RNA sequence: GAUGUCGGCUCAUCACAUCCUGGGGCUGAAGUAGGUCCCAAGGGUAUGGCUGUUCGCCAUUUAAAGUGGUACGCGAGCUGGGUUUAGAACGUCGUGAGACAGUUCGGUCCCUAUCUGCCGUGGGCGCUGGAGAACUGAGGGGGGCUGCUCCUAGUACGAGAGGACCGGAGUGGACGCAUCACUGGUGUUCGGGUUGUCAUGCCAAUGGCACUGCCCGGUAGCUAAAUGCGGAAGAGAUAAGUGCUGAAAGCAUCUAAGCACGAAACUUGCCCCGAGAUGAGUUCUCCCUGACCCUUUAAGGGUCCUGAAGGAACGUUGAAGACGACGACGUUGAUAGGCCGGGUGUGUAAGCGCAGCGAUGCGUUGAGCUAACCGGUACUAAUGAACCGUGAGGCUUAACCUU
RNA sequence: AAUUCCUUGUCGGGUAAGUUCCGACCUGCACGAAUGGCGUAAUGAUGGCCAGGCUGUCUCCACCCGAGACUCAGUGAAAUU
RNA sequence: CACAGGUGGUCAGGUAGAGAAUACCAAGGCGCUUGAGAGAACUCGGGUGAAGGAACUAGGCAAAAUGGUGCCGUAACUUC
RNA sequence: AGGACCGAACCGACUAAUGUUGAAAAAUUAGCGGAUGACUUGUGGCUGGGGGUGAAAGGCCAAUCAAACCGGGAGAUAGCU
């Protein structure tokens, strides 16, 4: 959700 | 022509008389002993067989011993063969010596290479460590990219064992003969550690 | 009911529509230096400044700083500046909530590798008696770059200025392998200085703890920035291209038959692996020359005796090593450790004595200590043994024995 | 300009070379005066830039001391299929 | 969970030090419920480094060192 | 004297690395910021779900917040898998 697998 | 069989010593300076030091590497050339000559109507090829050194009674095997014995040459300390450039003779029971390098100038040295044991890319490949901070996670002295988008090519250069492997250098100045030590003094270094047995011959590249 | 996106880093790989080097044709090619086109992919093919950038501009180099494919190669390899969340502002639009491919500051990138594949390293079996070595080399990799300077020669050319191919020599850069003698780094296993502190009863003298307490040096070993070598020459067949002879086609023509030149490509030669090359190779040497039974009577099974050549295991070990493996030795023995001597390094120990008010200094003394190194030494430990594998090696054919 | 699309505006300074930075000009795509304007000493784990010093960040990595990785005995795990 | 976790109060030794910091100790309490051997890549945590010294990178992250006491001395600007 | 200075406890959590089936369902190590104050802390008590509280982030309200948890309406409805 926050970018990238799972920032 | 052929060549012959010594140790590694080690490696000392000679100084000249206009005071230079040539790096030599030292060679305990033992009088050499032929074992067998072995021709076309037979094997298939003009060379011959050649060892040195010594070896104890109770330890050397059987087969040998009448190898050996066949040539009534004592036992040595391992074995080795040379071709022959269709203009040399020799017969079982002869002893070389190290003068046979009196007029050469030049030879190409060859012995196995130092242990490095398992080793890495750069170790072995030359490779470029990635930068070692600014953001670097566990991948400081790693390869990288091994391929791309499906597999691994032959000859991928990659970590694994490093040294001990017949080496082969070329043409290596000759700076003195002294049979009565049976010594050879060659120019630069040469592969092997100090003991090791190593291969000198006469050199093809001038 | 998930194929993670720019660029950078790293590691690369193929194509050739060639950036350089190589080989040629025409040239409005004098020469030097260029232009154009052909053959050629063997190897090689910048660093930095600004910017998140690729790109691009700029500076300075280079023989040249190639064009492209590989999920605009590569995030179960790294990064996370950019893109691409929630936060907050400017500009702008909207009454407003909010929004913009407008900008600006800030902002968790997970996975112990089952298979394939790849780099390395072993076991087992096989190759037809078995075992111990040395080879053949079918095949497969590695390597293949290049500048500058001098002579040839201030020669040919050219009015001068300017300034050669061909051929030879030397010296360099980058890359690559090996090596540690030299120059050096490392050296928490050597020595010394020294702060604070606890302890060894105390002084003296030592040791521990504090990043090895902080530092100065430094053996072996490893290692590079250090020093030696290397790219080839040569050969054969060729590409573009140039040809001789020569008809078809009375002449002409490099070609159709024939024949001679021809490049860093290809095949060779240099280096390494290499007989699991199941097409399983070749040479030398060594060891085993039993008594019977029974049986679907056979490449049959079992018992008693026999147990070699050699191997393995075990052990002491290695400039060999992740483990296996490989190598050396095992009392007929220097394999390791210790011990003796020596060298190296550290830098005048301790103790006593002398001087001085004392801290300290001097003499004994270049003293004592000293790791892995050199040369020697059986003092200890590597044990007699047993464990291991056998007994003449099939059938057929041809030639020999008994040419 | 935390605002400027054209844009790395133009000039100058600094750098061998500065799309960034500072100082000026104004052609203000689309600043603007309490949703405040222009300044402002000091302050700030604030943003941007240039220096000195310092260094293995790097050129280009090398060696060493430790904990794991590796082997042996013991226990024995977890994810996908 | 036999947990690198959190926390309210009280007692507060000696040497050095300004100090309840820090370093070594006392009292007293522990060595952290698997270990042995080897001494490869790579990772983690650290130490040293030839010559150059930010050329790294989006951007100088950490390290080291400046680091303490006393004395001299001390710019622009300023709300003094 | 000080919403003053350096700096432990204490309270915080700017940066980096490790860890990311972790020792730990937000930590550890190295440094870092406030440290007489708008400070911090113990015990007890009160404000309560379209409401509370909020030096304001759509933050917190028992590891859950653009409307908590539990139960019930309830086998909500699902033209979609
Ligand atoms: C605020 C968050 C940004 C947001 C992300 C949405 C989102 O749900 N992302 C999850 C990622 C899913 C992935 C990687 C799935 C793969 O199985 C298939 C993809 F690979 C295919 C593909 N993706 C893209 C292009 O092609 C693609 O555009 N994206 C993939 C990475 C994020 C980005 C994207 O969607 O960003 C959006 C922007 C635009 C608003």
């Amino acid at each position: 959700x926050t970018x990238p697998f799972x920032x | 022509m052929i060549g012959l069989v010594g140790k590694k010593v080690g490696m000392t300076r000679i100084f000249t008389e206009d005071g230079v030091s040539i790096p030599v590497t030292v060679i305990e050339v033992e009088a050499n002993r032929v074992t067998q000559v072995k021709d076309l109507a037979n094997d298939g090829y003009r060379a011959i067989q050649v060892t040195t050194g010594a070896k104890k009674a109770n330890r050397v095997t059987k087969p040998e011993a009448g190898h050996f014995a066949k040539a009534g040459v004592e036992a040595g300390r391992g074995l080795w063969e040379f071709r022959l450039a269709e203009g040399e003779e020799f017969t079982v029971g002869q002893s070389i010596s190290v003068e046979l390098f009196a007029d050469v100038k030049k030879v190409d040295v060859t012995g196995t290479s130092k242990g490095k044991g398992f080793a890495g890319t750069v170790k072995r490949w030359n490779f470029r460590t990635q930068d070692a901070t600014h953001g670097n996670s566990l991948s400081h002295r790693v390869p990288g990219s091994i391929g791309q988008n499906g597999k691994v090519f032959k000859g991928k250069k990659m970590a694994g064992q490093m040294g001990n492997e017949r080496v082969t250098v070329q043409s290596l100045d000759v700076v003195r003969v002294d049979a009565e030590r049976n010594l050879l003094l060659v120019k630069g270094a040469v592969p092997g550690a100090t003991g090791s047995d190593l291969i000198v011959k006469p050199a093809v590249k001038a």
